[PDB]
């Protein structure tokens, strides 16, 4: 995965739910959707649970990077929980050798 | 310079989220 839109969020939810579990190596720094997945895994408690200030900051980044209105941002936060659930398949390529 | 400028950009990560959160608050 690099950068991507909300379409790659639904693609990640598809490929995660595929069994055999195709691991989603999400490359960082490219930004936009991979930055929602990246800042999710950067501050991930357990699976799709991330905290309140980071979830409504993510609502701002879905309302700006995706321009999805706040209800649809909570919708892609529900899909954020559903995708981030398999952090063992998410592999953050945070460069910064 | 490597550890100190590692500190500056990683701490302005907090400042970049701070201005964006105040934008939601305004």
């Amino acid at each position: 995965i690099v950068e991507g839109g909300p379409n790659v969020i639904s693609i990640v939810l598809e490929y995660l739910r595929d069994t055999p579990p195709v691991p989603v190596v999400v490359c960082d720094g490219s930004g936009r959707a991979s930055d929602i997945l990246a800042f999710g895994h950067k501050y991930s408690e357990e699976g799709g649970l991330i905290n309140e200030s980071l979830r409504d900051q993510l609502l701002v980044t879905i309302q700006k990077t995706f321009t999805y209105t706040r209800t649809q941002a909570q919708h892609l936060f529900i899909i954020l929980m559903e995708c981030m659930k398999k952090k063992e398949l998410i592999t953050v390529f945070r460069m910064g050798h | 310079m490597s550890m100190r400028l590692e500190e500056v950009n990683e701490r302005e990560h907090s400042m970049k989220a701070s201005l964006q959160t105040v934008d939601i608050r305004l």
